[PDB]
RNA sequence: GGUGAGGUAACGGCUCACCAAGGCCACGAUGCAUAGCCGACCUGAGAGGGUGAUCGGCCACACUGGGACUGAGACACGGC
RNA sequence: CAGAAAGCCACGGCUAACUACGUGCCAGCAGCCGCGGUAAUACGUAGGUGGCAAGCGUUGUCCGGAUUUAUUGGGCGUAAAGCGAGCGCAGGCGGUUUCUUAAGUCUGAUGUGAAAGCCCCCGGCUCAACCGGGGAGGGUCAUUGGAAACUGGGAGACUUG
């Protein structure tokens, strides 16, 4: 039941997220595996600060990547790439 | 208690002109208090490096909790002397580009002016008294109401103007031309009575 | 000593006491506990009152508070200020340090930040003596 | 050896006493004073001397003060390397420093090594605190001190081998 | 398999149990705040099958898995033989 | 009973040279000979020779003075005393006096010196210091 | 410790029956008192002393003590 | 519109800061030395000055200064400190030398020592803290390969102990 996420790292007005990667058994910003990438919650349009390399290798273990992931990764096509080169592979 | 000393009991007590030899002598030579000029014995060092260090903190009006800060980030450096190298650092306060370049005439006006948002620096707004400027920001004057008479009042007062920055009143532009050194800006106040006082403080 | 002389023996250190013994409260209730207890201070009651005179050479008569703390021991504490506004059977509130006038007395009870008032003559010391800003 | 008093020096007088010694009645009561003179470029010297009042007695130890004079081999405004001394309970520990950092030195010391001309320094007293010894074992530390062309000339090596 | 266990080459000291002796390997190490060299040992009670080594045989031991009452050792290789 | 020979050499050296005369007789045995060959090589012992009957040694010391009659050398003491032994590795190499002096490290390969040892980034224990 | 059997996701005195008396200790067994452990810290020149909050990891506990059941996973914090 | 935006404890030495008067063995100050007692920079007022600085005094606790538990880094004739003395189990340390060994020791390669931590390089929040990217630190660690001087294990030798 491996998953990706996403972190706060706010202070009191401002936020800022990060993305992380995990199993799904562990708290939200608690434990995890490795570590998968980031954005800016402000300046729109903000920082889409991503690896893209451990996605598609993490998703070949097989995991669910989260509402904002597929989103905010096909802005970038990485879930577009996901059944592009899997369900094509 | 930011600044109130009105440049004269300061200049008095420590004893320099504080620092351009802007003076108001007639009263300045002895101290204050009820003994003026019928003084005691000799001065021991501890208030020696009492006053001097007072001297140098009351070049800028500032902390003494900063200096120390601003005294630890000198050793980062790792060349040169760690007295010579705050002695730089000393000099790259956004109000000694003000006092430098010739906008003004005194610390507390550049600080007055300062303030209230009254310049910017290479197109972008500059709040704070104490930023850090390095060198490549060519300082600005914010041309929206530079006609105010009181900045070329002390721009047209040609009274102190120093020659390591490269200035146009012209303009009212310029920049910060390159590094200064010991030899040329102020002497004659320190290289070592900071460092050794700031070991047993 | 010779170094294996050192192994066997640990060298001990020089475990240090303190002069202030009365704020370690191994209390009472309800099953006569432990201290675990570093305070600034200890607020108490009083059990008599009177004055007390130094050594030699020193005279003059200085004036006390005896106090027991809720642990049912009890010292003997001295009064700062000028006016005491304590009185026979009252709270009070301890601060710690030791005074050299006579034997037995190593605490000094507060003045202006309970019971007590403070100072009325003081306008110069005004943090010390629990009385500050008059308006005067 | 007799370095002469054709040298421009200062001085600074460290610590005096006021010292008794009974006659039959009264109290006898005289001063002494403990004077280092030096000419901050490499040659410094102490002495004493004892009087009935303050001026007399500092200028009878600058009178003794001028008869010793000590070489202080220094390289860079620092020591060569690290030297210690002692003279009856006066441990003295010197150590070079790092350029532009200061003399981190007590009291005595530093009214010693500040007058010799010397920038940067560390050191530490240690054992007796009384200002003579502090002063003599001082002078004897720095009396204890080498320097590289001195020593590759007394082996029979040269110099830049070893540095 | 791609690991053994850490064979002990100690000496055997009792032998007095049946297919049970007990080998005793020794090394040295610091102490922790002064500098020499101590000496410690522990004991481990080796499991033999009919109780070769006599007292005082050196043999090299190799672990196998929880017998006993966590005895946890076994022969390997009667090395020398007192006499 | 002596249970270490070399501080007996060193304290020998210390004596005769601390009064100043020059000549010196000690047995010896293969590593006070490589200590005898290192202060030859450094300058601080005029000459060495060696004369054998049937039994110790011996290594005869001639010590090196200067022209005002000084001394060349000034103190010796030994580290790795038996009792405890002191060993250096290759980024924990001593310089005495900065380097004014010298130290010796018994390395995997003989006697040398301290500069040869960051010489070859290997190390060993140190015996003594000399300066 | 050995013998065999039961039992266990799993080895094993974990438990039963038989044969012996073996085991651990001056390097500190056993006993008594105090303490949750760690990554870490506004101390020191450094060797080392002091604290275990944040925030993060592990362990243990649910008014006190026993006991199981469902559920693969509990002897279960708002289950019995 | 300069308008709303100024507060703290002492001044006998250690440790910058003086006067007038009162109580004048007593009212009460003491971090320690130490004051008082009719001429107090020490008791108390009042003004003068001093150092931090919208934060500044007191109280308690922890490390230093402490070489005052000393491995780094102390010593036992008189200062605190060699048992009244011998004999010896275990234990600590051991004369010279040839060959071997490689346990200690030195050296390479590899896996790991979570992330945020401290520091350094780079950057953004008007700078600043806060946040971001990259590696050094934490092994007295595990496997694997050499080195054979010193210590340790095996075989022989010598005569000084």
């Amino acid at each position: 039941a491996v998953k990706i996420r996403l972190k706060r790292m706010g202070s009191k007005k401002s936020p800022f997220y990060r993305i992380v990667v995990a199993d799904s058994r562990s708290p939200r910003d608690g434990r995890f595996i490795e570590t998968v990438g980031t954005y800016n919650p402000l300046k729109d349009p903000a920082e889409v600060v991503l690896k893209e390399d451990l996605v598609l290798d993490w998703l070949s273990k097989g995991a669910q990547p989260s509402d904002t992931v597929r989103n905010i990764l096909s802005k970038e096509g990485v879930m577009k790439k996901h059944h592009e080169a899997k369900n094509v592979k | 208690s930011r600044y109130t000393g009105p440049s004269w009991k300061v200049s008095r007590r420590l004893g320099i002109s504080l620092s351009g030899t802007g003076k108001e002598l007639a009263r300045r030579p002895y101290k204050p208090g009820q003994h003026g000029p019928n003084s005691r014995g000799k001065v021991s060092e501890y208030g020696m490096q009492l006053t001097e260090k007072q001297k140098l903190r009351h070049m800028y009006g500032m902390n003494e909790r900063q200096f120390r800060t601003l005294f630890i980030k000198a050793s980062k450096i790792k060349e040169g002397k760690h007295g010579v190298n705050f002695m730089v650092l000393l000099e790259q306060r956004l109000d000694n580009v003000v006092y430098r370049l010739g906008l003004a005439t005194t610390r507390r006006q550049a600080r007055q002016l300062v303030n209230h948002g009254h310049i910017t620096v290479d197109g972008k707004r500059v709040d704070i008294p104490s930023y850090h400027v390095e060198v490549g920001q060519v300082i600005g004057v914010r041309e929206k109401s530079q006609n105010i008479s009181t900045i070329k009042e002390a721009v047209e007062a040609t009274v102190g103007r120093p020659a390591f920055v490269s200035f146009d009143t012209e303009k009212l532009e310029g920049s910060f031309t390159r590094l200064p050194e010991r030899d040329e800006l102020y002497p004659e106040i320190d290289e070592a009575l900071v460092v050794e006082y700031y070991n047993q403080k | 000593p010779t170094i294996n002389q050192l192994v066997r023996k640990p060298r001990k250190s020089k475990v240090e006491k303190s002069d202030s013994p009365a704020l370690n409260k191994g209390y009472n209730s309800f099953k006569k506990t432990q201290t675990n207890v570093n305070s600034p201070q200890k607020r108490g009651v009083c059990t008599r009152v009177g004055t007390m005179t130094p050594k030699k050479p020193n005279s003059a008569l200085r004036k006390y508070a005896r106090v027991r703390l809720s642990n049912l021991i009890e010292v003997t504490a001295y009064i700062p200020g000028i006016g005491h506004n304590l009185q026979e059977h009252s709270v009070v509130l301890l601060r710690g340090g030791r005074v050299k006038d006579l034997p037995g007395v190593r605490y000094h009870i507060v003045r202006g930040a309970l019971d007590t008032a403070g100072v009325n003559d003081r306008k110069q010391s005004r943090s010390k003596y629990g009385t500050k800003r008059p308006k005067a | 050896y007799i370095d002469p008093k054709h040298l421009e020096l200062e001085d600074r007088v460290v610590a005096i006493n006021r010292v008794t010694k009974v006659v039959k009645g009264g109290r006898r009561l005289r001063f002494a004073a403990l004077v280092v003179v030096g000419d901050k470029n490499g040659h410094v010297g102490f002495g004493t001397g004892k009087a009935q009042e303050v001026p007399e007695a500092i200028r009878k130890a600058i009178e003794d003060a001028k008869k010793n004079l000590v070489e202080v081999p220094m390289v860079g405004s620092t020591i060569p390397h690290e030297v210690i001394g002692v003279f009856g309970g006066g441990r003295i520990l010197m150590k070079p420093a790092v350029e532009g950092s200061g003399v981190a030195a007590g009291g005595p010391v530093r009214a010693v090594l500040e007058l010799a001309g010397v920038a940067d320094i560390t050191s530490k007293s240690l054992g007796s605190n009384t200002p003579i010894n502090v002063v003599r074992a001082t002078v004897e530390g720095l009396k204890q001190l080498k320097r590289a062309e001195e020593v590759a000339a007394l082996r029979g090596k040269s110099v830049e081998e070893i540095i | 398999e791609r690991n053994q266990r850490k064979v002990y080459q100690g000496r055997v000291v009792s032998d007095k149990m049946d297919k049970t002796i007990t080998v005793v390997v020794e090394t040295k190490k610091n102490h922790p705040i002064y500098g020499k060299r101590m000496k410690y040992s522990k004991k481990y009670k080796a499991h033999d099958e009919n109780n070769t080594a006599k007292v005082g045989d050196i043999v090299k031991i190799m672990e196998t898995r929880p017998l006993s009452a966590t005895k946890r050792f076994r022969l390997l290789e009667v090395v020398e033989e007192a006499v | 009973v002596m249970t270490d020979p070399i501080a007996d050499f060193l304290t020998r050296i210390r004596n005769a040279n601390m009064v100043k005369h020059e000549t010196l007789e000690v047995p010896a045995s293969k590593i006070k000979r490589d200590i005898a060959e290192i202060l030859k090589r450094e300058g601080f012992i005029r000459d060495v020779e060696y004369i054998e009957d049937d039994k110790q040694g011996v290594i005869r010391v001639f010590l090196k003075y200067g022209k005002n009659e000084e001394r060349v050398i000034t103190n010796l003491k030994r580290i790795s005393k038996p009792g405890l032994r002191a060993y250096v590795k290759a980024d924990e190499v001593p310089k005495v006096l900065n380097g004014l002096g010298i130290a010796i490290i018994s390395t995997s390969e003989g006697v040398i010196t301290d500069k040869e040892a960051r010489a070859k980034n290997i190390g060993g224990e140190v015996i003594a210091y000399v300066w």
